[PDB]
């Protein structure tokens, strides 16, 4: 079973580095050419080079020549990638990936997210988006959270500590003016649950270690 | 010097039908080109390499096409499962990406305005957010009106993904304003979209 094993997110401020890990298992490593791969939040697919695990050789794509160092070592079967210099637009998720005999990438680490920025880590505040007639169609109420102003993503959002999981929406975060994060969570639920069933969405931002329940009340 | 186009940028089949994605590149016999799909929070996943060899483990419904310059990536029967962004590979260059999507019967939002919290108030901003839920297809016009004065500018969209159970969307529009402009006015969110009639406004006044 051949796994590539990323390390963990990192949050950078503009003109810092950053160095990523990925430890590989399951084939022998100096055998395959190790590539990096990146991807901005939305946005496609950007090769930025490879290493020769066997020679620690690399070969980088010319936008990241001068800022990106590729190294390995073959004793712990773990290839490295370094991006200097970094600015916001470096934010991406950064994935190593084998090349394999067909020139194809059979095999992708889970990816790394690198977020740059100047904003400072961040919990989130949670405000209820309260169901009431305003919010009232056809025996259907809706009621939310608004998860807003937390840095870096990601939130994950429940309900009802996840006994609620229909008719949920979790909206993506949105990046604002001030460098901070906001999203929206909503359920749908019978009008005639409104005065008997509590709703209460659970708001984790591990980044902050911010944990938030809120419960959302009818008018 | 390789540029990998892909045509179209995205794409709705109706479940059980034909997905066609194109990739024309820039430009032993092996065609090097390679498909992936990926899925959000997800590393892409190679489907297709050589140009038509399909991947052990992928669905006999995904089949690749093509020579020299331009290349193609079938799936016969689109599953709900099969909703994702797909990528074509040459060498170092990727495609740019196709968004494939289940394509379904019309059905309009049904429409949820919330005021601000009075939480959110005393913090000093107000957020008032619209709520579109459930319709298809994506495209929707969400107008926001303060004291019937149209608003342009000032509001956030934020649409999910597709739903796979029902594959529709559901779409907030968040109004920030400071709590200073929004006590100096007594608040309306106007949507249209295909499956409506009428536009439908949900409406509420400050207090």
């Amino acid at each position: 079973q051949v796994q590539l094993v990323q390390s963990g997110a990192e949050v950078k401020k503009p003109g810092a580095s950053v160095k990523v890990s990925c430890k590989a298992s399951g084939y022998t490593f100096t055998g395959y050419y190790m590539h990096w791969v990146r991807q901005a939040p939305g946005q496609g697919l950007e090769w930025m080079g490879w290493i020769n695990p066997n020679s620690g050789g690399t070969n980088y794509a010319q936008k990241f020549q001068g800022r990106v160092t590729m190294t390995r070592d073959t004793s712990i079967s773990t290839a490295y990638m370094e991006l200097s210099r970094l600015r916001s637009d470096d934010t991406a998720v950064y994935y190593c990936a084998k090349i394999s005999g067909s020139y194809s990438f059979d095999y992708w680490g889970q990816g790394t997210l690198v977020t740059v920025s100047s904003a400072s880590t961040k919990g989130p505040s949670v405000f209820p988006l309260a169901p009431s007639s305003k919010s009232t169609s056809g025996g259907t109420a809706a009621l939310g959270c608004l998860v807003k102003d937390y840095f870096p993503e990601p939130v994950t959002v429940s309900w009802n500590s996840g006994a609620l999981t229909s008719g949920v929406h979790t909206f993506p975060a949105v990046l604002q003016s001030s460098g901070l994060y906001s999203l929206s969570s909503v359920v749908t639920v019978p009008s005639s649950s409104l005065g008997t069933q509590t709703y209460i969405c659970n708001v984790n931002h591990k980044p902050s270690n911010t944990k938030v329940d809120k419960k959302v009340e009818p008018k | 010097d390789i540029v990998m186009t892909q045509s179209p940028d995205s794409l709705a089949v109706s479940l059980g039908e034909r997905a066609t994605i194109n990739c024309k590149s820039s430009q032993n016999n092996k065609n090097y080109l390679a498909w992936y799909q990926q899925k959000p929070g997800q590393p892409p996943k190679l489907l297709i390499y050589w140009a038509s060899t399909r991947e052990s483990g992928v669905p006999d419904r995904f089949s690749g096409s093509g020579s020299g310059t331009d290349f193609t990536l079938t799936i016969s029967s689109l599953q709900a499962e099969d909703v994702a962004v797909y990528y074509c590979q040459q060498y170092y260059s990727f495609g740019g990406g196709t968004k494939v999507e289940i394509k379904r019967t019309v059905a309009a939002p049904s429409v949820f305005i919330f005021p601000p919290s009075d939480e959110q108030l005393k913090s000093g901003t107000a957020s008032v957010v619209c709520l579109l839920n459930n319709f298809y297809p994506r495209e929707a016009k969400v107008q926001w009106k303060v004291d019937n004065a149209l608003q342009s500018g000032n509001s956030q969209e934020s649409v999910t993904e597709q739903d796979s159970k029902d594959s529709t969307y559901s779409l907030s529009s968040t109004l920030t304003l400071s709590k200073a402009d929004y006590e100096k006015h007594k608040y309306a969110c106007e949507v249209t979209h295909q499956g409506l009639r009428s536009p439908v406004t949900k409406s509420f006044n400050r207090g």
